[PDB]
């Protein structure tokens, strides 16, 4: 369970960081397609 | 049209970027429930 | 053309309006993830 | 654990939600794309 | 702008199939969760 | 506890084989808008 917090805890962390970068570009790309 | 065109180009470019970062996002949680399943097995 | 690229416009926002939701849901299964962890952790 | 059990069932409750969205707004973009 | 036209849609309408195979894999990790808290709750 | 483990198992190897799919069609995506 010290094994298994790390490995589940940085998982969703990437998962999170993932997921606010796509939002970072679909603004983006919403943007660039207003313009 | 031509530069309406580079415009969609630009902006499917970017499209593209993002789903490739979710897609990246879904194989972090796929290790992150397999993580907690290893734990209930073992 | 002209109206051939507003029809790839539209496409494009509705994709986009597509991928934007499947993120909220990527969130979303983040958080019932973590809420099985946090009980794990207690 | 009831929070817990209650944390975890509403966000894939609103996980399932989105995903019919999507699913219906991709069915959309088709549409328009055979147009 | 016709050919980059074509490009558009033919790349679009991909980009759709990838999306909707991204949506699949939400759907299935979703009963995954499900299935761990339907251990704990039983 | 058996049947529980499949399920879950089984549902993230679906995932997992969806997720390498989308990367094809990605993949694919970004090679046509290149020309």
């Amino acid at each position: 369970i010290e094994e298994e917090r790390k490995k589940v805890e940085e998982n969703l962390k990437k998962a999170e960081e993932k997921l606010k970068k796509a939002e970072e570009l679909l603004k983006k790309s919403e943007e660039i397609l207003k313009k | 049209n031509s530069q309406a065109i580079d415009n969609l180009r630009a902006s499917l470019e970017t499209t593209n970027q993002a789903i490739e970062a979710i897609r990246q996002a879904g194989q972090e949680m796929i290790l992150a429930v397999q993580g907690v399943q290893d734990y209930i097995n073992n």
